């Protein structure tokens, strides 16, 4: 499926989005620290497990 | 295990197997009908590869 970058990002809040603008990636000069996110990137699935 | 999409991720120990039962019912399928010698006995020759 074409990917598009953030745009639909599910399994979190708003609070990473504090960091990831209007287009889902991360600021210019943040503190990302353990295991926040850089930048979004969507994936489709599968027919098989529906 | 599945696929994502509509094909298998399997480990060929099943497509295997899967080979030494499909010959093995075919040869008691052969025996039951009750072809020739060396025809049956090539059937054990696939059954002992």
């Amino acid at each position: 499926g074409p990917e598009e970058i953030t745009a639909d990002i599910p399994n979190v809040g708003e609070a990473a989005l504090s960091k990831l603008d209007e287009s889902g990636i991360v600021y210019i000069g943040a503190e990302v620290t353990g295991g926040d996110i850089l930048v979004g990137k969507v994936t489709p699935k599968g027919e098989t497990q529906l | 295990v599945p696929l994502d999409g509509g094909r298998f991720a399997t480990s060929d120990l099943n497509d295997l197997y899967r080979r030494v039962i499909n010959r093995n019912n075919r040869l008691k399928r052969l025996l039951d009908l009750a072809a020739p010698d060396i025809i049956v006995r090539n059937e054990k020759r696939m059954l002992q590869e």
